[PDB]
């Protein structure tokens, strides 16, 4: 039902890791021209995507919802269990309630990083949310202290 | 190092063995440096103590600074050689369990993500709140309390 142009999947336009995600699950076929095949599009245009779907796809499945949160400088904005993006006049905390960057286990960081990371949050008045990915894939929320 | 002093008179630092009190170096700076009455009545060096403090921790500055800080904002505090535990104000240091284990790092400081979950997870095996503890260049400090997430 989708259709492969650049890094956009056209169903009825939809970025690759949420393509990915329906392909997946099982309710999504692709096509160039006309699976490891989308996976390798995928990661030639994002060397982050299997750390970042990952971690998308964790918490997607648990009842979380994930929107992009790149006007940030974070990957996704997520809202709660219970969800409900839309909501009315808001005002469910407004793009609400953590900023996830999802991130490998072996990958190296300096605690500016760490610091802008939770400043960006911050200034989203949300809570930074860090997915480390391996074999499993644990969630850990930072929160300021002021202390 | 090995004091025999009142424990009130180091400002609850360090661990209270009886007979004297164990304080370690970056703890021992700070009470040197806002009680320098205590220099000639315990006979030790400011500089000594930094030269024996940095080839012992790495890292030392930190706690030096994150110490300070805890202690100047009335709180109680010590350094179990790894952690700085933190008590609620008022309270004084083993009567009961610490509120928070704070790690305290520099900005420089590179390490791996599994590496940073493995000290937060060293803090929950003791049962207890992690919090880490960036410091500045100008000895500033801002800190971070972590949780898991899971509802669930």
């Amino acid at each position: 039902i989708g259709y492969l142009f650049g890094n956009r999947v056209l169903v009825d336009e939809l970025p690759l890791i949420e393509a990915y995600y329906l392909l997946d699950k099982g309710e999504l076929e692709v096509y160039e021209d006309d699976k490891e095949e989308f996976l390798k599009k995928c990661l030639t245009y994002d060397e982050r995507f299997l750390i970042r779907y990952k971690a998308y796809k964790e918490l997607r499945d648990k009842g979380y919802t994930l929107g992009t949160a790149l006007k940030f400088g974070a990957d996704f904005r997520v809202y709660d269990i219970g969800v409900i993006p839309k909501k009315g006049k808001r005002s469910e905390r407004e793009h609400s309630k953590w900023v996830l960057y999802p991130v490998s286990k072996d990958e190296t960081f300096d605690f500016y990083e760490f610091a802008s990371k939770n400043r960006v949050a911050h200034s989203t008045r949300k809570k930074m949310l860090m997915g480390i990915v391996s074999d499993k894939i644990e969630f850990i929320e930072v929160s300021w202290k002021k202390p | 190092m090995n004091l025999r002093i009142p424990w009130k008179e180091v400002y609850y630092l360090g661990y209270n063995m009886g007979n004297y009190i164990k304080i370690s170096e970056p703890e021992l700076l700070f009470v040197l440096r806002n009680k320098p009455q205590i220099k000639d009545r315990l006979k030790l060096d400011e500089k000594t103590i930094i030269k024996e403090g940095v080839k012992k921790y790495k890292n030392f500055w930190e706690i030096y600074y994150t110490v300070k800080d805890l202690i100047l904002r009335g709180y109680r505090v010590r350094f179990d050689g790894f952690f700085i535990e933190l008590y609620e104000k008022g309270i004084i240091p083993g009567t009961i369990e610490q509120d928070y284990l704070v790690y305290p790092v520099s900005g420089e400081i590179r390490m791996t993500w599994g590496e940073l979950l493995d000290i937060y997870n060293k803090a929950i095996a003791r049962k207890s709140k992690f919090m880490l503890a960036i410091v500045d260049s100008e000895g500033d400090v801002t800190y971070y309390e972590f949780r898991k997430l899971r509802s669930n």
